[PDB]
RNA sequence: UGUGGACCCGCCCCUUGGGGUGUGUCCAAAGGGCUUUGCCCGCUUCCGGAUGGGCCCGCGUCCCAUCAGCUAGUUGGUGGGGUAAUGGCCCACCAAGGCGACGACGGGUAGCCGGUCUGAGAGGAUGGCCGGCCACAGGGGCACUGAGACACGGGCCCCACUCCUACGGGAGGCAGCAGUUAGGAAUCUUCCGCAAUGGGCGCAAGCCUGACGGAGCGACGCCGCUUGGAGGAAGAAGCCCUUCGGGGUGUAAACUCCUGAACCCGGGACGAAACCCCCGACGAGGGGACUGACGGUACCGGGGUAAUAGCGCCGGCCAACUCCGUGCCAGCAGCCGCGGUAAUACGGAGGGCGCGAGCGUUACCCGGAUUCACUGGGCGUAAAGGGCGUGUAGGCGGCCUGGGGCGUCCCAUGUGAAAG
């Protein structure tokens, strides 16, 4: 996807599993299990107080790498989300929670972000069933994701939604299994979201 | 509307030709208090009929020559040379500031 | 002062000294090298700094600094500069640009290339 | 000669306050009387009176203080915490109704001279009249 | 005289006009005297076409004349229909 | 010929030279084409409209007072000249005026604006794309033609420069599109097309259009996108630490499977329907024909390869520490400061942090800076009370009543183009 390198090198420095790949983070193989501390030489040092700034700093990066968005990318979406009407720190979760590149991930149609934006930008995927093949489209609520009627079947698909058989989706989605529809039915409220993030210092963070 | 300004005739001394000084209190940008400031009008007295000290209204009017494009309306007010003498202190002061001084 | 006092005189914006008369405002300068000399520094720091009298396209003739392990400027060196004060040398007030003109990228450098101007080396 | 009669009247009031006294003359006049009238609407004083120290007029002006405090320094939270000059002579302040001070939120007045009179920041607001802020008292 | 025109108004490859009233000889994309209608040529969006018959027919009536094509467009917004 | 219009004088209303009116005088015209008595295109005069402009005025518009006095067409008047029109715009005669500390005069700098950047705001900074106005066309003057010019690709003259020259005499003017050269840190193709939109002339057919629509070049900017995705050890090798037990890079790699940028193949646009022609009346309305530079591009479909990663930072401010090397050297450094033999500050390495087709540097503007303070600061000792008075202008001004309504406040209304 996006960023592009090891990834539960980042679950470590981030102290908390922030599942950037599906399967496997599950398994008793991620290693913030049986390895926990930060990577690197001095991964096993004691710590030293953060900063003020440096709390913020990751509390900020635990968000946008759980995203794999970038931070021009990221700075603009929160940029838009202070600008608009209502509250920031919430209102921020709800754009980035509308990417149909996540949305394609929630919905269970790939098992991770990064396999779901590669299921994007490789055109298995419409919306009100017409091939959109940008992971940062902006799904509006109502908006109907389907997997793409010629793509409705490879190997990873089909398994995929085999597992969605059975699996509970978030209160604003609502999938179909069958058809391999799926509907946006509301931005997602801030409590909906279980994000291992206080989003608050994040924006003390863009406001240094 | 031709522009209609009210002032003092501190001038006789040409012919057809009045000079009128008119005030304007107004609000300062900036700082707020409200400042005076003033501006003298050659203004068309075809009858010499206005003297110094009386207060005129001022009209705008077609040009009458360089400098007059004013004529004098309406009298105002008949004789006061308070006003006159105070612009008259006014510009005998100037004869102070210089690179010299004295007695004026 | 009084608002009658801030009124008759007012308050008094305030001016910029240019840290850098490279002219035109430019952000570098072209010149030529007519002294490389060596500078004692100052206050508490010893050693053998190194320097260029320039003379510049601006008109203008100021002693520029060479950064880098080692130079191979020479009395007739021509050279672009690029301001910075050199905190050590009092009155030297710009760079030289390392890897323009004459002045050459520090040899086997790789740490921090670009200031120092020195190709990535290369690698199969 | 005073330069400005009513900062003078805000300002005795402002001392006298501050050293918990009973009451106190400030010499009279109706624009003064005509602010008053307000602070003891608005409960910053229990009242004024047209008394008359030695011939000529003064307006005795008795003051509000809260009850006895606990600890260290008893002396009892003033009720005028707070009474400054908005629009002083050779700086006049004027404003329009759509901007007139909200003071403290609320929580104090503003009093402003208008061509309805003598109004609060909320009074004037309501008739929909602007004038000469006068002063903020909170 | 005084034209009823096109000014041009999209982006590169995205054109749409304003229909204008102007002096003919200001430059066509210059201060007009009164837009009074639009236009998308390329049919982008049902609402492709807007005159305004009123002004329209106004300005004519003091003899602005319009371009073969703004012509063209009041035409099918029914201003020069009399019956 | 006089519909009418101009002018002198008189009367009427109006009120500056507005509108009527009576004598007197004065002023018109162009022809062409036809599917030829009947229309099409032109012409003349007048009134009205629309658009576009001239001129005049109130207010606003940077720095220097180490520029304090300035002015003789100067300031006004009468008469004339001139103009489309006011006016010392110009001229003759007369009067002696006009401007200045509310900054005249001079000097410096500068196109102005809508807007742009910043700022909580008030402010500060700017006027680059785009739009409006202005001014200019090698430098300086000048008029002619015309509805309009004192005229970029019109004329005249003087000046500087280049080129032709038969020695007398001529020819030029890219601050139009491209392009060359010079200067500079630095700034593009001597491209395609009139298909669209717009302009000029033409009854039209059409012609012209470096306006314009496009393409080209440059990471210069913004946005979007890729360099893969899922599995994968108690965990290769190499490189680096170590208390010699180990720990790190690291699920990273390998490897398994899956998708399929690039690339190939086929379909292939939108922008264009008017002018024109036919019916109807040359009107309304209906019918038909023509036309695409961009471009076989965008978009669609079939096929299909695991496929670029840099750059800066890691003493504190400030996110990120370990070894070696160097020895007040070599060097770093935005400010504090590092280096004098155990350097987390220099150089390399491993590791880490931050961004990522970019990352840094330099330059500049606003911010933080209530650090020119209106909002929003100070002056006993930090910088700051004049050596003291007298007093000019100016600023400020006790209590009561009444008039006006200049400031101030309120309502309605017009204006505040577009873009942003
Ligand atoms: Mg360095
Ligand atoms: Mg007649
Ligand atoms: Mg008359
Ligand atoms: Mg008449
Ligand atoms: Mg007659
Ligand atoms: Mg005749
Ligand atoms: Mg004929
Ligand atoms: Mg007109
Ligand atoms: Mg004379
Ligand atoms: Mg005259
Ligand atoms: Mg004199
Ligand atoms: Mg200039
Ligand atoms: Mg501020
Ligand atoms: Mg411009
Ligand atoms: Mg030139
Ligand atoms: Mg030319
Ligand atoms: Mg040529
Ligand atoms: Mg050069
Ligand atoms: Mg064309
Ligand atoms: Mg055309
Ligand atoms: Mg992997
Ligand atoms: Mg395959
Ligand atoms: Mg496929
Ligand atoms: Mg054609
Ligand atoms: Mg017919
Ligand atoms: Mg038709
Ligand atoms: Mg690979
Ligand atoms: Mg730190
Ligand atoms: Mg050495
Ligand atoms: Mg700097
Ligand atoms: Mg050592
Ligand atoms: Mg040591
Ligand atoms: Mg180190
Ligand atoms: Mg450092
Ligand atoms: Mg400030
Ligand atoms: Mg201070
Ligand atoms: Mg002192
Ligand atoms: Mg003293
Ligand atoms: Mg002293
Ligand atoms: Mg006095
Ligand atoms: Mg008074
Ligand atoms: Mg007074
Ligand atoms: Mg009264
Ligand atoms: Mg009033
Ligand atoms: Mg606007
Ligand atoms: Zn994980």
């Amino acid at each position: 996807g996006r960023y592009i390198g090891p990834v539960c090198r980042l679950c470590r420095r981030e102290g908390v599993k922030l599942y950037l790949k599906g399967e496997r983070c599950y398994s008793p193989k991620c290693a913030m299990e049986r390895r926990p501390y930060p990577p690197g030489q001095h991964g096993q040092k004691r710590a030293r107080r953060p900063s003020d700034y440096a709390v913020r700093l990751r509390e900020k990066q635990k968000l946008r790498r759980i995203y794999g968005i970038s931070e021009r990318q990221f700075r603009n979406l929160f940029e838009e989300a202070s600008k608009k009407k209502g509250v920031t720190g919430s209102v921020f979760l709800g754009l980035l929670e509308s990417r149909l590149d996540n949305v394609v991930y929630r919905l269970g149609f790939a098992v991770s972000r990064r396999q779901a934006r590669q299921l994007v930008r490789h055109g298995h995927i419409t919306v009100n069933g017409r091939r959109v093949d940008l992971p940062s489209y902006r799904v509006r609520p109502g908006d109907e994701i389907a997997v793409a009627e010629k793509s409705r079947n490879l190997e990873l698909i089909r398994q995929n939604l085999e597992a969605m058989k059975g699996r509970k989706v978030g209160p604003w989605l609502s999938l179909d299994v069958e058809g391999m529809k799926g509907k946006f039915l509301r931005l997602p409220d801030r409590e909906d979201l279980a994000l291992p993030v206080n989003e608050q210092l994040v924006i003390e963070f863009y406001s240094r | 509307p031709k522009k209609v300004l009210t002032g003092v005739v501190v001038s006789d001394k040409m012919q057809k030709t009045v000079t009128v000084l008119v005030e304007r209190q107004f609000p300062h940008p900036l700082y707020g208090k409200v400042i005076k400031r003033s501006k003298k009008y050659l203004a068309h007295d075809p009858e010499e009929k206005y003297k110094l000290g009386d207060v005129v209204e001022i009209i705008e009017s077609r040009p009458i020559s360089k400098r007059k494009r004013f004529r004098v309306l309406r009298l105002v007010e008949s004789g006061r040379m308070d006003l006159v003498e105070k612009y008259l202190i006014r510009r005998q002061n100037y004869q102070s500031l210089s690179k010299r001084g004295g007695k004026a | 002062p009084t608002i009658n006092q801030l009124v008759r005189k007012g308050r008094e914006k305030v001016r910029k000294k240019s840290k850098v008369p490279a002219l035109k405002g430019a952000p570098f300068r072209r010149g030529v090298c007519t002294v490389v000399r060596t500078v004692t520094p100052k206050k508490p720091n010893s050693a053998l700094r190194k320097v260029a009298k320039v003379r510049l396209t601006s008109g203008y003739e100021v002693t520029a600094y060479i950064p880098g392990e080692g130079h191979n400027l020479q009395e007739h060196s021509v050279v672009l500069i690029r301001g910075g004060r050199v905190k050590d040398l009092p009155g030297v007030r710009y760079h030289i640009v390392r890897g323009v003109y004459d002045a050459a990228g520090v040899k086997d450098r790789k740490k921090s290339r670009s200031k120092y101007g020195t190709k990535k080396p290369k690698e199969a | 000669m005073l330069t400005d009669p009513i900062a003078d009247m805000l300002t005795r009031i402002r001392n006298a306050t501050r050293v918990y006294k009973e009451s106190t003359d400030v010499p009279a006049s109706r624009f003064k009387e005509e602010i008053l009238r307000i602070l003891a609407r608005e409960g910053f004083i229990k009242g004024y009176e047209r008394v008359d120290v030695d011939g000529k007029p003064y307006l005795r002006v008795y003051l509000k203080y809260g009850p006895r405090r606990q600890g260290p320094d008893p002396r009892p939270e003033q009720v005028i915490h707070h009474i400054r000059r908005i629009s002083k002579p050779g700086r006049r302040v004027y404003v329009g109704v759509k901007e007139i001070p909200r003071v403290r939120r609320g929580l104090g007045i503003a009093i402003l001279s208008t061509s309805k009179g003598v109004l609060t920041d909320r009074e004037a607001r309501k008739l929909g009249v602007g004038g000469e802020l006068i002063c903020e008292v909170w | 005289m005084v034209k009823i025109r096109l000014a041009r108004f999209g982006s590169k490859h995205n054109p749409h006009y304003r229909i204008v009233v102007t002096d003919a000889r200001r430059k066509r994309d210059g201060k007009y005297i009164e837009k009074i209608g639009y236009y998308d040529p390329r049919k982008t969006t049902p609402d492709w076409l807007k005159v305004d018959v009123e002004r329209a027919r106004y300005w004519l009536s003091v003899g602005a004349q319009p371009t073969d094509t703004a012509r063209r467009l009041l035409r099918q917004a029914g201003v020069f229909r009399q019956e």
